[PDB]
């Protein structure tokens, strides 16, 4: 009954928007934090006892 | 007119049409990526002075810590791969594994089941028929590398037709002393010691002077599809250890002295493209056995 | 690909009970079930693949008229989720459930000269896994214990090794020893490992791993039930119950 | 008398009697428009130097993302299609396709499963029987264009008896030299160049005169219901791809050169209104093949 | 003996050594995709009563804008084209294009101008040779559709022998009368309509019996890789265009019928395969010719 | 790399002034020429692929000891990239500017027998494209006006009218004619960006693609690896 207009006419420059595309490239930074942490603490520790 | 074949292309049984689907191989792919950690856990123990890197990896294998009361056996990982590997040699061998169990087994390690990324190249040499003339002997011995010795006491030269099949690609010919070689409506060349061959051509004419016997001795190159993981030295290996511990014991099959030969015959017989996807799958089971096995003897 | 799906012995039996014959019988043509034929596989070979067609695939075949061919569509239908092409059977026959016709005498179905070595040779229980032999030997007591032919039964289990260690352990008239059994009988289901979009090479295989990717969708469809969210929707003569009996059992 | 027919008409084998109801047709339509679809897109990649659209086309027709080091076949449809395919042509030819498949394939894209909406012109020339008398020699060669050639030794004029069949629309024939032609009981016209032909007419009389051989050439136009989708070119080129892969390497199976001549020759047999039905979805499933193979390819 | 040949198949002239680059093949692949916009162009101001869509196209294609008073001929993108398709066809044409020309003329669009993507099929039938006995007569006419006509003169059954080469990949056989037909060492089958060869094979033998004349018909489909663009009715059209405004017309060099003769010829040439890539580029650019010309008629 | 950057004839005279025989010169034995070969383009075809090798590939080839063979030395440095393998030509000639063999008497050689339209057909004028049959064109004016044989120069572009089309617009010894010279010359330039790193069929056509590539990397790093030797010489 009461439905919003949404309007993104102020986030597109032409066909590229800018503020979801550098959202997207952070991952590809955790990628690198994930794998260099994985592998730190592997070489630190080594296999685990309880 | 005599016929001789090879021995080991006679008769090949039929091969099991269970444990070929995709939960399957990747049950198989998890088992030889875990072995060869099993292995490599070892030469980190003598590294460390400790043995928990082989606990972590026994533990991974088979489910369960290892105990120094009991001999290590691989748990449920290695009843699984003991039994798929039976079932593979023969159709009459149950397939008493389910296939919830496999579906758990397979889901330990990340691996794509896909046998067909990579080739090798197998070395048993396919002589299907040698037809010689009467008056003639024809001796054919060996797989690897075929000796075939022809002698004979008629009164002029013989003509002897040679069948190497329709799989093998390259077929290279050896003799003793120099002969002369050609397809089947072909000139024949001069006396020659090497000849290199498709057996895809045709039947080959080899003419036999009165004398002393020649010998001619064949060695064959065939490249079949397998996966990456493929190792040829421990997937022959695991073959020896299968048949010494009794997992090829089945009523009416026939046994091979390599894996070589066993790929070879089946590929050979009818409707043989069939048989080769699962010689494959348990060649890579088998490497996974010879891994296992050499860490946990029982 | 619901008959597929049961995963223990009382949802297979009470699919059976809601389940009519017609669902088993197919109305396609299909070919003849025995026979050498090349198929292409272009994934994997340029050349054609050699395989042999069988009753267990999924796809239909054309079947005998006699009641060897009805019992053989049943079986078909429990373990490949196809049945054959056996026309004409008659409204009386093909409006009773699966159960019935397994379990009862009333439907007028003579079952007792049936030879379970020949069913099992003609329907290739070398080919068949370890669900799909479970399945057939569910069958198989069920009408064994119709005929009271209960002997006869285990006197082919014995001959047979691997089925005796597979053999079902339930009394076909008592629901307590139904709802104990523990046994496995999925064929597809919510898959552990990595299942992709590619194809098999053998007829079964690749049949089945249609019905696999077949029922992934059928879970996150709309026409799949979901217990969890939805009980209170479901009708009260279908609902789950935890003391839901077969009748007569 | 001597009896000469066409070779391509002679002994047409039974086709398929599977994948020939709503679901199935469905699924054929659904397969040459996502064809279309993955030629349009490769040609798009090209201009535009990027792989988004062709990636995008065959995620569609394979419900798999391309990945390297993978050879694209097209997934789960290029193998339904196939088999399929294989079993239209031949009786002999197994039914390996489960009906879950077919259901499946046949929701991706909404399309009318209709073979019947438009028509089509084929040009294979019937020649079911050329009577002739015992002096007089008569050969026929040709599908298309059909060439027959008498001579007469005998010592007087002869009459040779064509028959064209019932199918053919129109029949045009030509001779190297004027003739005369007129159906049975009568009398018969001048000599002319052409003749315009109904094949219902009936037998049709030839007057072969003594002395050098007279050939006549032979064009024939029917039509057959297809549906609007229906592109002869297309047709023609699955069918010899499909010959060339093997697909229709079945046993006791006949071979034609053109799908032209395939599809006359089954009209011409018994049966041949439900038989023609069978074909029409075949040429749309070459069709969608002769796309798919195009779009891609194997060295 | 006697022997007997396709016509088309005789002396295939060389073809041309140059525009065959990278930079070349794009420039080809950029004039038949500007050819074709300019063709739906000129249909999309007849509909929409405006020379403005025509303008745009021309101007893309020649570099100027259209004149009343000036013959509209396509500017130098059209004398590059024309001047490339005469180097192709032999190797004494001049080839005198710049390659600054030819590379500025790439840049108009962006294409791959790879000439693998696709394949196309060539109905061609090549009888590489027909060997016949004594008393025996026989004619071959046609190329799209090969007769083969043969007379036994002789006392008894004649066998005649077929080689269709080994570049074709199927053959189909017709005959006016069933006829055996059998490869070399093979028994004969009963006889029959149709048959159906694979011209790799070797050579096939045809009974002739006596009396009336056996007369066959050749249909063969061949496979050659060609980029997506290639059309073959357009191809046909621009090659007898080419004909007709003789730019075929050099020194030493043979002439067909059809493109489909054309490429079929220089690929049984003695290393035919090396021309096999030129003579698709050819096609392309008559492709680009056909279009423009009938847009823009000189 | 350097010789086939040039684009006019006035930057290919200038380098031919700096540039020694040496360079025009191989100390690889190479293999013999006119050879029909079977090489393997794994890229388009999975059988062999037959080619012909020739003196204006690429690649360096054994060379004959006549003044012939160093004529035909420099020509395809100039048109190919690389020379052929002529042994023990003499330490004084060597040194000598390329322009000083082709247009000075003061080296000692003699050049007046040579026969223009042989020399052509060993170069296998046929297979090159318009660029390396005007760099060939423009190495004949230089040795035929040496000479005194501007005649024959020109009687022999009559026979050959394909060659007469692309003739150098420049008369030796004139300087004004160098100056106002419109020639392009350059086989190897900064690629347009289409260019991809892909193999070609021909022998001559991927080794002339492979100069193409390496040019980009070649323009620059050339000047610090040539200084880093060049100094305290």
């Amino acid at each position: 009954f009461a439905l919003a207009q949404i309007n993104a006419d102020d986030e597109f420059i032409g066909a590229i928007d800018k503020e979801s595309a550098e959202y997207l490239d952070e991952y590809a930074t955790l990628a690198r934090d994930i794998s260099n942490s994985l592998t730190l603490v592997k070489a630190a520790f080594g296999p685990l006892e309880r | 007119a005599n016929r001789a074949t090879s021995a080991f292309l006679d008769n090949p049984h039929p091969v099991g049409v269970n444990y070929v689907d995709e939960g399957s191989r990747q049950f198989v792919a998890v088992a030889e990526l875990l072995a060869s950690k099993l292995i490599d856990s070892s030469r980190e123990s003598d590294e460390s002075n400790s043995d928990v890197p082989f606990v972590q990896a026994y533990s991974k294998f088979a489910d369960d810590n290892p105990r120094h009361l009991r001999v290590k056996t691989g748990g449920k990982m290695a009843n699984a791969l003991t039994n798929v590997i039976r079932s593979y040699y023969s159709i009459n061998a149950p397939a008493i594994v389910p296939q919830v169990e496999i579906d758990r087994l397979a889901s330990k390690a990340t691996v794509s089941g896909d046998m067909y990324n990579s080739y090798a190249i197998f070395n048993s040499v396919p002589i299907v028929e040698v037809l010689s003339p009467a008056r003639t002997t024809v001796s054919i011995v060996g797989s690897d590398r075929a000796d075939v010795t022809m002698l004979n006491t008629g009164a002029g030269a013989a003509n002897i037709t040679f069948n190497f099949g329709q799989i093998a690609e390259t077929v290279i010919l050896k003799g003793s002393v120099p002969f002369q070689l050609a397809r089947l409506n072909q000139p024949m060349p001069a006396a020659r010691f090497t000849y290199k061959l498709r057996p895809l051509d045709g039947p080959f004419i080899v003419v036999l002077p009165v004398g002393n016997p020649l010998v001619i001795s064949a060695t064959a190159a065939t490249r079949i599809q397998v996966p990456l993981a493929f190792n040829k030295a421990l997937v022959e290996s695991g073959f020896q250890t299968a048949m010494n511990d009794g997992l090829f014991d089945i009523q009416n099959v026939n046994y091979y002295s390599s894996f070589d030969e066993f790929i070879i015959s089946q590929y050979h017989a009818q409707d043989g493209i069939n048989r080769v996807s699962t010689c494959v799958i348990l060649g890579l089971a088998l490497q996974a056995y010879d891994q296992m096995r050499r860490a946990l003897p029982v | 690909m619901d008959v597929l799906s049961k995963g223990s012995l009382k949802e297979l039996l009470a699919h059976l009970e809601k389940t009519p014959l017609e669902e088993a019988i197919s109305y396609r043509i299909g070919t003849v079930p025995y026979q050498n034929v090349l198929i292409s596989r272009n994934e994997y070979y340029n050349q054609l693949y050699p395989d042999t067609t069988s009753l267990i695939d999924g796809v239909s075949r054309e079947g005998q008229r006699n009641v060897n061919g009805l019992i053989m569509s049943i079986i078909s239908y429990v373990v490949s989720g196809s049945g054959h092409y056996i026309p004409n059977i008659g409204f009386m026959l093909l409006r009773r459930s699966i159960l019935d016709i397994l379990t009862k005498h009333d439907t007028g179905l003579v079952t007792n000269n049936l030879n379970y070595g020949i069913i099992a040779r003609n329907l290739t229980v070398s080919k068949m896994n370890c669900e799909q032999r479970k399945r057939m030997l569910i069958c198989f007591k069920l009408l064994a214990y119709k005929d009271g032919n209960q002997n006869d039964y285990e006197i082919y289990l014995n001959q047979n090794i691997p089925l005796k260690q597979i053999a079902p352990n339930f009394i076909p008239g008592d629901m307590r020893t139904v709802i104990h059994n523990q046994d496995q009988l999925a064929i597809v289901g919510i898959p552990a490992y990595r299942l992709t979009q590619s194809t098999e090479l053998s007829i079964r295989d690749d049949n089945a791993k249609s019905y696999k990717l077949g029922y992934v969708d059928w879970y996150n469809s709309n026409s799949f039930l979901r217990e969890r969210s939805e009980f209170n929707l479901i009708r009260l003569k279908d609902r789950d119950t935890k003391y839901g009996k077969l009748n007569g059992w």
